[PDB]
RNA sequence: GUGGGAGAGGGUGGUGGAAUUCCCGGAGUAGCGGUGAAAUGCGCAGAUACCGGGAGGAACGCCGAUGGCGAAGGCAGCCACCUGGUCCACCCGUGACGCUGAGGCGCGAAAGCGUGGGGAGCAAACCGGAUUAGAUACCCGGGUAGUCCACGCCCUAAACGAUGCGCGCUAGGUCUCUGGGUCUCCUGGGGGCCGAAGCUAACGCGUUAAGCGCGCCGCCUGGGGAGUACGGCCGCAAGGC
């Protein structure tokens, strides 16, 4: 009910997780998947087939949508963080572009002991 | 692989405003080079990273970028 | 094998066909070293296997070893604790290996009475595209396809 | 003295972007998070993910080094101001004005104390979830003091180069930081690495001495008892000498 016919792809990946959203030119998302919507629960999720799965599902939720040009952005990194961008690849999605976003700090927070 | 340094011209190091040198010494990101890639000694990379902060606080300078074909 | 790659063994050919894999068959029936006794079930198995289909024995043979052969599997490996089981393909000696034994277990669990028959109505099915070592195979390969989320350990 | 130089040396004020958290809004469903697995936890009062806006605190990615500065503790965004130390060249001035230094005085990471602010993230104590024979721990989810600032205390440390300060003498080679020079190089002054002689119980040290000497200060005299007792002094206390 939206007919986009383009937009965006952020992939935000971890070690407990992969999650994928699409989203419009204009930065409001249109669908999205992860997971823990596909039917993994556990660890499961941070494998990478979970993460294709996860990445072709959310392309076909924006097939529903209509989308067909599709520009990649990559936040995070984790098993299948690639392994999602060849899924949506090989989707059906005519990628545009790939580019890696991921946050970095300037040395502003303390983390966690775990990170230390 | 070529060096900034290598290929330029008798420039200024202490010049904050041209962005059209500067932009050379930085990464495909908003990093600054090392010494491996600007060919530049100590003290000339000492006084350009210095310029080039210089130069991002003026909003000539990318503070940081993003990354292609990931 | 730690030191060298453990040669193959050359069996002998056939002395009915000329062929090797049915001197492997033959092999895979024997027990308690009788060649012999083994080699009249087959063959006895090979005229019933002609006779009640109206095909030549070597083909239907081939056919089902063929048919039997999968072609992926799961192998055991220890990764974070408890082991998982990881998908992988198969070597062509292996997969002689198995078709062969798949073949001679599925055709001795069988109901016939005689040895002989049991072999042909086996070999029968493999054929046909049915019966228990297809089933037995198609289970190996349905463990494949299925925790086919561990293929990033194929080691 | 003159003339040059490098620097996270210190103090004060300003200021920039990234990120975390929170709040407002948009769009958007069913999970997110987390682990070796999990669960507590959070989510239909709409989370997570994405976009825009706002608030606040703390710390400064790349540059960055095996680098630099400082007497030590220690000191990293940028700008301005106030200010310390130090190096080199000129061979200009004073004319032994030097070295060390019991006591004294000052400085002194972190944690801790007092009064008043501040509070994102982290996080003793504590609250829960797991794991285990038990879990008072490691692992997960929360979370207070604290961490931050002003002022006043505290005087400890593996406060380490486990090597007190100063001066002279005794092969070189190699990398380096910073000056000067007639600039394959030389000559100072710092930071490393090999290694002459020599030293050392050995490891190792070796012009940055643990070598050869001189001056002065501090300290040692088997282990446990014990940095305890008593006494004194200091401290709001903890406690320190
Ligand atoms: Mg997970
Ligand atoms: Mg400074
Ligand atoms: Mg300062
Ligand atoms: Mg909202
Ligand atoms: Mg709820
Ligand atoms: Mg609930
Ligand atoms: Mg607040
Ligand atoms: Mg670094
Ligand atoms: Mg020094
Ligand atoms: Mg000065
Ligand atoms: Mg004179
Ligand atoms: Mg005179
Ligand atoms: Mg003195
Ligand atoms: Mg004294
Ligand atoms: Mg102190
Ligand atoms: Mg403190
Ligand atoms: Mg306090
Ligand atoms: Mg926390
Ligand atoms: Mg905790
Ligand atoms: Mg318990
Ligand atoms: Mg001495
Ligand atoms: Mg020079
Ligand atoms: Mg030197
Ligand atoms: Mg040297
Ligand atoms: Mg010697
Ligand atoms: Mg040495
Ligand atoms: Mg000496
Ligand atoms: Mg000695
Ligand atoms: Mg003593
Ligand atoms: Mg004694
Ligand atoms: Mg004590
Ligand atoms: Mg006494
Ligand atoms: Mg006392
Ligand atoms: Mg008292
Ligand atoms: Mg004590």
């Amino acid at each position: 009910k939206r007919q986009v016919a383009s937009g965006r792809a952020y992939i935000h990946a971890s070690y407990n997780n992969t999650i994928v959203t699409i989203t419009d030119p204009d930065g409001n998302p249109i669908t999205w998947s992860s997971g823990g919507v596909i039917g993994y629960k556990g660890s499961r999720k941070g494998t990478p087939y979970a993460a294709q799965l996860a990445a072709l599902d959310a392309a076909k939720k924006a097939m529903a949508y209509g989308m067909q040009s599709v520009d990649v952005i990559v936040r995070g990194t984790g098993a299948g963080r690639e392994q999602a961008i060849r899924a949506l690849q090989a989707s059906g999605l005519q990628v545009k572009s790939i580019v890696d976003d991921t946050p970095v700090p300037h040395n502003g927070c303390r983390p966690k002991k775990k990170f230390r | 692989k070529a060096k900034v340094k290598a290929t330029l011209g008798e420039f200024d190091l202490r010049d904050y405003r041209n962005v059209e040198v500067l932009k050379r010494f930085l990464s495909e990101t908003g990093k600054i080079l090392p010494r491996r890639r600007t060919g530049l000694s100590a003290k000339e990379q000492r006084i350009l990273a210095k310029t080039i902060k210089r130069a991002r606080i003026l909003g000539l300078l990318p503070f940081t970028e993003k990354l292609v074909r990931k | 094998a730690r030191r060298r790659r453990a040669e193959v063994r050359q069996l002998q050919p056939d002395l009915v066909y000329g062929d090797v894999l049915v001197t492997a068959f033959i092999n895979k029936i024997m027990r308690d070293g009788k060649k012999n006794l083994a080699a009249r079930i087959f063959y006895d198995a090979c005229k019933i296997i002609q006779e009640k289909t109206g095909q030549e024995p070597l083909k239907v043979f081939k056919q089902a070893v063929e048919n039997v052969k999968p072609r992926m599997e799961v192998r055991s490996r220890r990764v974070g604790g408890a082991n998982y089981q990881v998908p992988m393909e198969v070597s062509p000696r292996r997969q002689q290996s198995l078709a062969l034994r798949w073949l001679v277990q599925a055709a001795n669990q069988r109901p016939e009475r005689r040895a002989a028959v049991r072999i042909a109505h086996e070999l029968m099915d493999a054929a046909e595209g049915k019966g228990g070592a297809v089933k037995k195979k198609e289970d190996v390969e349905r463990m494949a396809e299925a925790n086919r989320a561990y293929a990033h350990y194929r080691w």
